[PDB]
RNA sequence: AUGAUUAAUAGGGACGGUCGGGGGCAUCAGUAUUCAAUUGUCAGAGGUGAAAUUCUUGGAUUUAUUGAAGACUAACUACUGCGAAAGCAUUUGCCAAGGACGUUUUCAUUAAUCAAGAACGAAAGUUAGGGGAUCGAAGAUGAUCAGAUACCGUCGUAGUCUUAACCAUAAACUAUGCCGACUAGGGAUCGGGUGGUGUUUUUUUAAUGACCCACUCGGCACCUUACGAGAAAUCAAAGUCUUUGGGUUCUGGGGGGAGUAUGGUCGCAAGGCUGAAUAAAGGAAUUGAC
């Protein structure tokens, strides 16, 4: 539950928080102690209220996950580093080949411009807000890179 | 039927002297000179109030 | 059922030797009860 | 001090020609062409004396002469887990248990014999017997308390009796 | 000597109250089975003057005053102390 | 929020299917 | 050219032979893992409790002669050693450093403790390069049958290594401040020293070296102890004749498991366009009904 309620910049801020928070708002109601059940569980319990947004924010379910995942592999590490992994370039490079169908150095350069122009390449996913990812999500779409 | 002995954790709760400063200011500085007259005069004032 | 926790007197040759050769021990207690009863009655 | 009970079975039943060499501190077994008859007796005698050499009671070692499907399994604690210092020393105590009770618990249930030569463990039995024993001893190494292992030892014991 | 030595520091390093309590328990049982009033009177004589085995001692008073002996295990130790003191006072 | 509204509104201009796009789930394959 | 006394079983320095898995820089060896070459053979190989992804007739696995990459020093390894601690196990060389021992050598109180302040600091982690053999968080995927073998396999990013910089937390334990004195017996071990008309060796003697015995310093420790302390476990220190003074630094004013409220302090969201749709024999039936 604390991951769901986690706010940007907090220790428990994670991919689950980022994904759920943009499709709904979660709020704490009460705390339930382990004594309140028998046989007593080894973990504490809680009650939360989930309010799903109507209308659903019009962003692709896959694209939002795709960007969130690659940057949350190391949340406390810089976003630029998260894209330095070799497989991140390979999975992303083919995704660009898909865009052209309907170049490793180029996708390297394109990523460099996006992180530099958005001024997001030097911050950490654990300290980022919905808007920051959305701006990151755009800047890749403009340069033709789609995550998922 | 084996029960290991508890590991008495190092105190993470604030120590008593620290608790004084856990507010916006230093609680030790805003005191009075005569705590004896502090209690007596207030008790009279409270009932007069 | 109970599993012994002390060293077996029988050696591995002996335990297998037992297998080489419902229970006679049960059938001895079978009779020993009878004579106690036969004497008691 | 046990040699008086070692050479008789080999020389008589196996018809082997036995000797122990003080100078090299080794045992010597030779097949007698005019007397020996079983081709597998020589290796069987070698198999038997090795078992004693690993730390085994003689009478248990005799089982290898009597039968043919008894084998030696061997491994070290470090193969299971890299335990050091007290962690290693305690882990040995877990396998033996108090008064060696735990080692006797496994042995009776599985129909094998165990020698805890410091970090070195050797197991004698049928292939089915030793393998399950390997599981029980290893489970102790990983940190399982013996009492839980004792329950599992009882479980496998019943399966052994039914079949 | 080296073997008898070797068994000691390993045993000396194991200080666990459950283990040591078990060892002490069986030691007394062996002591009693295997192995006069003047000594007893002297033993009571020391006990009756010093007053060492009641709850005025530093340890016992510390446990009692702080809602700390209500846990059973420490109560057993406190009670064991009183009986042993009670045994000395016996006549 | 109003900044968010522009971005999400602008996102409509750049939207594409995901069918052939390989997800980032493949990231660990290496 | 010219005023005072010791040289503390206090301290600093010097000198002599040693001692050490102490540190840094080079250098050597070592199997093993992976990969590659050549080489003989032909079906599987692998892995689990049981299997499949997986590699394999372009030859797997296995055999043998080599080579290359990067770690790392097994067995010796011990109730042993060195370092302030964290830590430290191949060969040889260089660099400086160090404890103890011996000294009829030297300075003469130079010392103990330590807020402030400074150096180092397990593993993990951050920045920028190199390297990347093995392992391997994350991740995908084979299999999802069976409870002792119930979390297994294949691939594997960051990381594991190194260079130059950041963080400063552990059951960083002896759950046990530092310095000094005193208070029982015994023999094991390490380093040094002393002594013997002791053994072995030097296989010419010898002298050394290795052992034996006795003593003496310093160290890790260990047995017995109605010596004292403790409730006890236990402790030669957690001891110093009933109640308390050798010197000094730091910490605490009450434990453990649950809850309640808050005139207190400091923090903590989203949302404004979008909307579904016969109760019942009107039955079951290889089992029924008349
Ligand atoms: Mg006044
Ligand atoms: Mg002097
Ligand atoms: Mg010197
Ligand atoms: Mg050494
Ligand atoms: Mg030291
Ligand atoms: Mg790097
Ligand atoms: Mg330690
Ligand atoms: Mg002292």
């Amino acid at each position: 539950a604390l991951r769901l309620l986690a706010r940007p910049g907090d220790s428990l801020y994670c991919r689950l928080s980022a994904n759920v928070q943009m499709w709904a708002n979660v709020t704490h109601i009460m705390k339930v102690g382990k004594n309140n059940f028998r046989p007593p569980p080894q973990v504490e319990s809680s009650v939360v209220r989930l309010e799903i947004k109507n209308p659903r924010p019009q962003v692709d379910y896959n694209e939002w996950d795709g960007l969130l995942r690659i940057v949350f592999v190391r949340k406390n590490r810089t976003i630029s580093a998260g894209f330095k992994s070799t497989t991140v370039m390979d999975i992303l490079e083919k995704n660009y080949k898909t865009f052209l169908a309907m170049m490793h150095d180029v996708v390297k350069e394109k990523i460099d411009t996006v992180l530099k122009e958005t001024d997001l390449g030097d911050k950490r996913a654990g300290k980022c807000d919905q808007n920051d990812f959305l701006r990151l999500l755009y800047a890749f779409h403009q340069v033709g890179i789609h995550f998922s | 039927e084996q029960s290991n002995k508890q590991h008495r954790k190092a105190k993470e709760k604030n120590t008593a002297k620290k608790k004084l400063h856990t507010q916006g200011h230093n609680a030790k500085a805003f005191a009075v000179a005569a705590p004896g007259k502090m209690a007596r005069t207030m008790q009279r004032s409270s009932d007069v109030n | 059922f109970e599993l012994s926790d002390v060293k077996s007197s029988k050696s591995l040759a002996e335990i297998y030797e037992d297998d080489y050769t419902l229970s006679e021990e049960l059938q001895k207690a079978h009779s020993e009860i009878s004579e106690l009863y036969a004497n008691l009655v | 001090n046990s040699w008086t009970k070692i050479y008789p079975p080999l020389v008589e039943h196996l018809k082997l020609q036995v000797r122990m060499n003080l100078k090299t501190k080794s045992v010597e077994l030779r097949t007698n062409p005019k007397f020996t008859t079983d081709p597998g007796a020589l290796q069987k005698g070698a198999d038997f004396i090795k078992a004693f050499t690993l730390g085994f009671d003689l009478d248990d070692s005799i089982a290898l002469l009597r039968l043919d499907d008894l084998y030696i399994e061997t491994f070290e604690v470090k193969d299971v887990k890299t335990l050091t210092g007290d962690h290693l020393s305690r882990a040995i105590g877990r396998i033996a248990g108090k008064d060696g009770k735990t080692k006797f618990a496994i042995e009776n249930a599985t129909r094998t014999r165990i020698v805890l030569a410091d970090s070195k463990i050797h197991i004698l039995g049928g292939f089915t017997h030793i393998r399950m024993a390997r599981e029980s001893v290893v489970s102790l190494i990983l940190g399982s308390p013996p009492g839980k292992v004792y329950g599992n030892l009882r479980t496998v014991a019943s399966r052994l009796k039914e079949r | 000597m080296f073997r008898e030595e070797r068994k000691a520091r390993r045993l000396k390093k194991i200080k666990s109250k459950t283990y040591r309590k078990i060892k002490k328990k069986e030691l007394m049982k062996n002591r009693e089975l295997a192995a006069d009033n003047e000594d007893h009177d002297i033993a009571r004589a020391k006990e009756r003057m010093t007053l060492k085995h009641k709850t005025n001692s530093k340890w016992a008073k510390d446990m009692i005053k702080h809602g700390m002996t209500n846990d059973a295990e420490t109560r057993e130790e406190m009670e064991e102390m009183l009986r042993q003191g009670e045994r000395l006072k016996a006549k | 929020r109003e900044e968010r509204k522009t971005i999400i509104g602008k996102l409509q201009d750049y939207k594409i299917d995901t069918s052939l796009l390989t997800s980032s789930k493949r990231l660990g394959e290496g």
